[PDB]
């Protein structure tokens, strides 16, 4: 996009209260400040853009003293899951051509934007902003649908929604409204005025000073040396290290000659496939297709989350065969940890099978797939035998016995066991960093935890983690890098210190330098008992030095009822 | 700490009544008051020489309290003997971080960092540590002769110096070098002995003992803290919400916040005990330095029980160790 | 206050004594995550099991912030204590008499010390002469 | 004590959904209540006769007889929630309650008595942030010092009537963590501490 108007993204930023002057972080899914996240070409007719992610937002043109007169823009556009069914929800926003306009919002299951729809959530018109320019949006992360045309913001939460695909139109005037696609969350600092309208933001993630920004909630950052900002790593989960081989059959619904309890199988360590469960015939099991296009196997559940995402516990599992009367299968009564579903086994009689899968415990875990591999020599933040830890693995020759995957030395986790082979866990030491700052054009870094000689960056041990800003100076306080190191230098007066007696001159560039004390003297004088010399004063300097004492407190009385 | 990288449940840390603001004030606030103290004790040990460096003649003070010679390694070493003796002489806590904290303080290697890191929490030196100095030499050097030759130079050798020393003790009007040799032998004898000091006997080894044995156990409750599951199903914050409802996936994650919650505060709670005991300690610190180091005193038994004849000092682990010398009949 | 280490000690006071007010203000502020701050809504809105685990939940939440508060007061009580032991040694040796202890009314020879007033304790100016 | 779960004025609720199913076999029709004021006899016949076992023993209309995780108790106000509705016949006069999963109400009054025909709604209070309520609120008394709960928040204190504004997204205003300004049925209050307490 061309031109992107960013001081109209105050008037959809806003906190939990109203706060007059303050300043403070919110967090969630806001629009790119990047301009190539932007969409508004012109051609010869409305172009339609497509996106991917979790939310849209929106900008009309500046529509007073641009010869547009009364025709503003369109922009239909539709939110909509990875497989639309006559099941799906689905989202269609539209605005007609013209001033005074009306912008209709339909959320609605459509078998076919369509007229007629089985029923819709959201059936709504209502006016809309064109005297200036103008900006709104909807999200839909983790299912909580917001729908926000300010002043008003709508919100509605609706579980197993799962929007993922956008589609956007917009005829062409003249501009065009413009439209960005929201793909992650995002932390944002902003200042507020008397009234507690935003004023002024940035954006945590923009830049590296952007980070300290958010870090220190402060606009404009005075020189000094700030500690322990973190780097953040991708995640691994396992919630098992070994292969499992494949579980039983589902037992068969089919009662022989006369009334039989039913029967049970337990699945447990093991790996599933769920939609093996069924006949296998789309038109028995369509009710258990999630809008993401995948098999689901439970439609109920009594304490747990019916969404299978790919690892369960293990279970007892129970089947049996039902009539239906009117289409329309009854959820039985369902004790606690258990999950129910079902599916078609003959359909023009009505007839389905049933499944209740009890979830007792076992220590043994039911999943889709077979872990793999870890990726060695980089910092992951890993969760391996419920616990969580962040680290690097390499390959080792280490050996401890079969029946742990896990070996500890003292409190300190050092090898796991992946699939049989066995790794050694490394701290990543590149973890945290203090900034050695003077403005946002001149710092230094100092890596307090990393020992950066040269023997060590250069390994193949070190090779997938190799920064540019890791090539500095190893220093007693760790690696410097682009800062000058001055150990033999001296300061009486530091302003910014380091610890372990050195200080940070922040003055023309950042240079290390020692810290020095003033030499004082004492009263005592030795007794002369024989002729020798001495060394008598000539003259004294007058010196005024003080001294703060706390001595008193206010004192408290407390109604801890109250 | 207590929310690794899930941003779900960062999302839920305000509703706790200013938790994580109130932690990061505190402990921010504590180092200040420790960087305070420290600089004003480095103010007080920092002290003049004589431009004429006196001999000692049979005291052997220069072998036990001043910094090692550089030897032909360059492997450099700040510490003196008896330094060296009290880092090697305190027990070990076993594997873990705190006793890798240690070995890397005793083992004292040059341009070789000692920080670490993990799960949100650095451990920064303070604004001088102790731990990498000798107390008789650097750049903040204390004075080796200032107590006893006193602040108005010219007494040539250590034998002039005690000889007017056990002539303003009352002990011998004019000393004699029978005298003067008589008391460099027991203080010999007795510096050598510091080097045979065991634990079970040493009230002084044992009183640094307790502090490193403080410290381990502290440190292993920060590490018990993200360890352990608190009687949720797993320490992923993402697992839970995944294979829970809404309703137990909001009480489970309660019970690991809180869990987490509870023994990172009651780390700052025994910081900022140990911060305020301190306070005054470095008062009564700084009264030993100025009144039995750098000058001689006139307080019964404030250096010791008995006529006080010397008082030297030495770093320690987590702090400095006083050494006088005493006349009793 | 950047160059006064004096200056800077009074400010330490000052910006814990607002750290600890802001404790006790965002205890009755924050909802520990019950639907609300007022027990009735709680009651009214929620069946039996789940009113009484949203209640624990602000019971404890506010148990926790004020017994904090009771904590740093009696820790900043008890270095108090021998801090007091202090300042009346610093009146009576170096305000009110002349003190023979090298150091302990200043470094060198001690000419005079006075002593003032300052937010939550008192400033001791002590005057000497250094060669 | 002053509590207001809403400080604006909310306008009616829609229609509940006719549970008449036209010709075959359909799902059941949803509509969405929240922000709005509910009259909740409203969706019954009317007649007495047809809805006495929602009749609370104060005399007052009550729209649930079993909850899942709620109080079936309506006390003048809960949060937004999804309603469906259907229609059953009831052997021997007994209307069975169905699976109820979490934050889920029922209730049900008669349609045709004579033939054992009913209407039922199913209320699924979600997550919305907004409020369903039978009356609107009312302005504040000025000038004493009540325990007030605005906004889930529970202060004790003192309004007076201020030409002060902020901004319309919100209805209160802080200073630092004190409590300034609030916003009642569009009228801006300044918030005073009572020192007589
Ligand atoms: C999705 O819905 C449409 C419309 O409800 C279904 O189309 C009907 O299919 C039946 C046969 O199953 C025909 O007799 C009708 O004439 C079709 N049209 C209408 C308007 O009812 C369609 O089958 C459904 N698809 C799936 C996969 O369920
Ligand atoms: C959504 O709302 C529109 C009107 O805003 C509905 O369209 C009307 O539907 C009725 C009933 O079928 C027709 O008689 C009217 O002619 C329609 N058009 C109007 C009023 O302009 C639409 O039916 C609604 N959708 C649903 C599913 O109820
Ligand atoms: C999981 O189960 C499904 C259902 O049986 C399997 O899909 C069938 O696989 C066979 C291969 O032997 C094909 O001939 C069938 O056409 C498949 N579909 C149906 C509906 O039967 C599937 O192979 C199994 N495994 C995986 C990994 O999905
Ligand atoms: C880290 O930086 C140093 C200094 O620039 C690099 O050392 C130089 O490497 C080049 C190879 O391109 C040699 O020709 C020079 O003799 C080296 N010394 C200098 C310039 O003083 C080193 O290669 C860098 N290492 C990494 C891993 O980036
Ligand atoms: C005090 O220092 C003197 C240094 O002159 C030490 O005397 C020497 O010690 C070495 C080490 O055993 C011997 O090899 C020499 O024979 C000694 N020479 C003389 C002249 O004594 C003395 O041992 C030290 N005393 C103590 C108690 O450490
Ligand atoms: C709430 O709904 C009831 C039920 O419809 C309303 O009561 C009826 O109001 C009309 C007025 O137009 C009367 O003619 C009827 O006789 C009333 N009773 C019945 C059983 O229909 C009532 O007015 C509505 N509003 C309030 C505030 O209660
Ligand atoms: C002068 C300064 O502070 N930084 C410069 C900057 O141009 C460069 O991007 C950086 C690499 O990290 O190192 C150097
Ligand atoms: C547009 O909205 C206004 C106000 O809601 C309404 O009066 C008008 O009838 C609407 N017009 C159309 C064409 O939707
Ligand atoms: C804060 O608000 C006041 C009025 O309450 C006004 O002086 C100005 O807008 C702001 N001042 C500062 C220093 O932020
Ligand atoms: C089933 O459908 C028939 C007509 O389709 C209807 O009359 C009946 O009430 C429905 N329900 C039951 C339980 O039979
Ligand atoms: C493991 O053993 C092999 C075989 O001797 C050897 O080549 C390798 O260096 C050893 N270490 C690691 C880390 O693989
Ligand atoms: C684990 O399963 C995979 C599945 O393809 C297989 O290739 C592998 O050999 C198995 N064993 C190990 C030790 O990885
Ligand atoms: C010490 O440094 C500060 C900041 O650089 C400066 O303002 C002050 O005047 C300096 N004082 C002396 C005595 O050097
Ligand atoms: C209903 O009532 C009849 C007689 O009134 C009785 O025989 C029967 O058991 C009752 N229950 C059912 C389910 O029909
Ligand atoms: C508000 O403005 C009116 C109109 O000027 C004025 O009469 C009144 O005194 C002002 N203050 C209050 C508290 O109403
Ligand atoms: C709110 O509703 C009442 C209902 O009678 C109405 O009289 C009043 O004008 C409305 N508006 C305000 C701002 O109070």
């Amino acid at each position: 996009c061309d031109y992107v108007d960013f001081r109209l993204f105050n008037g959809i930023f806003s906190t939990s209260r109203g706060l007059s002057n303050t300043t403070t972080v919110i967090t969630g899914a806001y629009p790119s400040t990047n301009k190539a996240k932007w969409f508004c070409p012109t051609n010869v007719g409305r172009p339609v853009g497509t996106g991917v992610g979790i939310g849209v937002y929106a900008q009309t043109a500046q529509a007073s003293y641009e010869t547009g007169g009364s025709g503003a823009g369109g922009y239909t556009f539709s939110v909509s899951p990875k497989h639309v069914t006559n099941l799906t929800w689905s989202l269609w926003v539209h605005r007609p051509w013209g001033a005074n306009a009306n912008v209709t919002v339909r959320l609605c299951r459509w078998w076919q934007g369509p007229s007629s729809a089985f029923e819709c959530l959201v059936n709504g018109s209502f006016p809309s902003s064109q005297h200036k320019g103008y900006m709104f949006g909807v999200t839909w992360y983790n299912d909580f649908v917001r729908i926000i045309f300010p002043p008003t913001v709508f919100e509605l939460q609706l579980d197993g929604l799962q929007w993922e695909y956008v589609q956007f139109t917009g005829p062409v005037n003249a501009r065009m409204t413009k439209f960005n696609v929201v793909t992650e969350i995002s932390s944002v600092l902003v200042l507020t005025d008397q009234s507690g309208a935003v004023t002024r933001y940035s954006y945590c993630a923009d830049g590296f000073v952007n980070g300290l920004q958010c870090k220190l909630r402060l606009f404009d950052i005075p020189p000094g040396v700030y500690s322990n900002s973190e780097v953040e790593y991708p995640v691994a989960l396992y919630t098992v290290v070994h292969n499992m081989s494949v579980c039983p059959q589902r037992p068969e619904s089919y009662c022989g000659s006369n009334y039989c309890p039913f029967k049970r199988v337990v699945f447990s360590n093991c790996v599933v496939n769920y939609t093996s469960w069924t006949s296998g015939l789309l038109r028995d099991y369509q009710h258990l297709v999630l809008p993401n296009g995948k098999f689901n196997p439970f439609t109920e559940c009594n304490g747990l989350n019916r969404i299978v995402d790919d690892c369960v516990t293990g279970f007892v599992l129970r089947v049996g065969r039902g009539t239906a009367v009117n289409r329309t299968v009854i959820t039985p009564y369902l004790k606690p940890n258990e999950c129910f579903g079902w599916s078609w086994n003959d359909y023009q009689d009505s007839i389905y099978d049933w499944w209740i899968a009890d979830f007792v415990s076992t220590g043994a875990f039911v999943c889709e797939k077979n872990p793999d591999a870890p990726r060695t020599g980089v910092c992951i933040t890993y969760t391996i035998e419920k616990v969580t830890f962040q680290g690097v693995l390499y390959e080792s020759n280490f050996t401890f016995a079969q029946y742990y995957n896990v070996l500890y030395f003292g409190s300190q986790l050092k090898y796991v066991r992946i699939l049989g082979k066995v790794y050694e866990v490394a701290p990543c030491f590149e973890a945290s960093y203090d900034v050695l700052f003077r403005s946002s054009s001149s710092f230094g870094l100092l890596y307090r935890s990393f020992d950066c000689n040269q023997l060590r960056i250069s390994a193949s041990r070190f090779a997938e983690r190799l920064l540019p800003s890791h090539n500095g100076t190893a220093t007693a306080l760790g690696c410097l890098f682009n800062a000058t190191y001055a150990p033999n230098d001296t300061m009486v007066n530091c302003t910014n210190p380091l610890g372990d007696g050195f200080c940070a001159d922040l003055l023309s560039n950042v240079v290390v330098r020692r810290m020095t004390f003033e030499k004082h003297d004492t009263t005592y004088v030795a007794p002369v008992t024989n002729e020798r010399f001495t060394e008598l004063p000539l003259d004294h300097q007058l010196v005024l030095t003080e001294q703060f004492l706390q001595t008193t407190m206010p004192k408290f009385s407390i109604s801890c009822e109250t | 700490y207590i929310c690794d990288v899930s941003k779900a449940c960062k999302n839920l840390l305000f509703r706790y009544g200013g938790f994580c603001q109130k932690i990061e004030a505190d402990i921010r606030g504590a180092g200040v008051l420790l960087d305070s103290d420290v600089s004003g004790l480095y103010s007080t040990i920092a002290a003049k020489t004589s431009s004429i460096t006196p001999t000692t003649d049979r005291f052997n003070v220069s072998q036990f309290f001043l910094p090692k010679v550089q030897s032909n390694s360059e492997r450099f070493e700040s510490r003196s003997v008896i330094e060296d003796l009290l880092f090697s002489k305190i027990e070990t806590t076993g594997p873990g971080f705190y006793g890798d904290y240690y070995n890397c303080k005793k083992n004292a290697i040059q341009d070789l960092t000692c920080a670490q890191y993990h799960n949100g929490i650095l451990v920064i030196p303070p604004v001088m540590d102790a731990e990498t100095l000798g107390m008789y030499g650097g750049i903040a050097a204390a004075s080796l002769t200032l107590g006893i030759f006193g602040g108005q130079a010219g007494i040539t050798t250590w034998s002039l110096a005690m000889a007017g020393r056990l002539n303003a003790l009352g002990v011998v009007q004019n000393a004699l070098v029978d005298d003067v040799n008589k008391l460099a032998n027991g203080f010999n004898q007795l510096t050598a002995s510091v080097g045979k000091l065991a634990l079970t006997t040493s009230s002084a080894l044992q009183a640094i003992q307790a502090v490193v044995n403080q410290n381990a156990a502290q440190v292993e409750s920060l590490v018990s803290g993200i360890t352990e599951n608190f009687g949720a199903i797993s320490t992923n914050f993402k697992v839970i919400s995944q294979r829970l409802d809404k309703l137990e996936a909001d009480v489970q994650m309660d019970r690991l916040i809180n869990g987490r919650m509870n023994v990172l505060q009651l780390f700052v709670t025994n910081y900022k005990l140990k911060i305020a005991e301190l306070r005054n300690t470095h008062r009564y610190v700084q009264s030993l330095i100025n009144e039995c180091v750098y000058a001689q005193s006139l307080r019964n038994g404030f250096c010791g029980q008995g006529l006080h004849v010397l008082s030297l000092m030495q770093n320690a682990p987590s702090g400095i160790m006083f050494f006088h010398y005493s006349l009793i009949p």
